[PDB]
């Protein structure tokens, strides 16, 4: 939920959206450097890039491991698209070191042509939800990825998958923001996140858009979350 | 020792390197980069999922001869256009 804002931090947030070197990295870690220009897709109106995304994902993986959450995966904004081109083979190694399974719930970010959206794999009730703020449906893309889920487990584990016991979802149509702006469809993807992560229901809405947006420059700027 | 390496990009390209195991991979990627003339700040260079950061040695990264690294654009979608 919603907080306010020290001056300090309104500040420290007002300075980084502020002019600048471009390509100044005002935050390092999981070997992302965001710089000034990435960091400005936080300001209100503009669409967040993927620096932007895999870094609160990221984040979210670490708040929940220190607040004692659920174990949390998350994929790189790139891993649906050469998923969709190469098939498994093309990712198969992007799990290298990692049981997938042994975790309890996985992030997919999902780039579509020009929003982006989640999809929630939750491998403790072998569900899978395609959350989009723009209404779509997520059909091939969660076939396409309970499919990786089969191939992954077999690879990997040398066991198959019971794809029936694995029920899809889709967001019911009330829970779809009026508004429709694509260009908040990040901060759904990484709000709709952060409580999935949690196990808190969805109880935001449109209107603390810009609000978290101010927030989540402060804590990627420190690499905490509020 | 010297490595192969191959660089895909999204549209099917593919570019292979020489280079030995501990010369940073910053080589690689300006290099690619001009080759192609794409802007640094418009592309991610990714072993495995991961990032690649311009210090990282195909060694630390326990790279191997013939290992590929992907290339893909920045994602973005739409562009805010403020007035006065």
């Amino acid at each position: 939920d919603l907080l306010e804002l020290t001056e300090d931090m309104e500040k420290e947030i007002s300075n980084a959206l502020g002019h600048g070197p471009q390509d100044e990295i005002l935050s390092s870690a999981f070997k992302l450097r965001i710089t000034r220009g990435d960091i400005q897709t936080l300001k209100n109106y503009h669409w967040l890039n993927d620096e932007v995304i895999n870094f609160y994902m990221n984040l979210l993986v670490e708040r929940n491991k220190k607040q004692g959450y659920p174990a949390l995966h998350v994929f790189s904004t790139f891993f649906y698209p050469k998923l969709k081109s190469g098939g498994y083979q093309a990712v198969k190694r992007w799990t290298k070191g990692v049981n997938l399974f042994e975790q309890e719930i996985i992030l997919v970010p999902i780039h579509r042509k020009v929003h982006w959206s989640l999809v929630v794999i939750d491998l403790r009730k072998k569900c899978l939800k395609y959350l989009d703020s723009m209404g779509q449906k997520g059909h091939r893309i969660c076939e396409i990825l309970l499919q990786y889920l089969q191939d992954e487990s077999k690879t990997k584990r040398n066991s198959d998958l019971n794809l029936l016991e694995w029920t899809h979802h889709s967001m019911k149509p009330h829970e779809i923001p009026q508004q429709l702006n694509g260009s908040d469809s990040g901060m759904f993807t990484c709000k709709y996140a952060d409580y999935i992560s949690r196990d808190k229901p969805i109880t935001f809405t449109q209107h603390q858009m810009p609000l978290f947006r101010k927030k989540m420059v402060w804590e990627i700027l420190h690499q905490q979350l509020l | 020792d010297h490595i192969n390496l191959k660089v895909a990009g999204q549209d099917g390209s593919v570019v292979q390197f020489k280079i030995k195991r501990h010369t940073p991979l910053s080589k690689l990627m300006k290099a690619y980069c001009e080759r192609q003339g794409l802007s640094m700040r418009q592309i991610r260079f990714r072993f495995d999922g991961q990032p690649i950061n311009e210090t990282d040695t195909p060694a630390q990264l326990e790279m191997e001869d013939e290992d590929t690294i992907d290339v893909f654009q920045q994602q973005t979608g739409g562009v805010y256009l403020e007035h006065h």
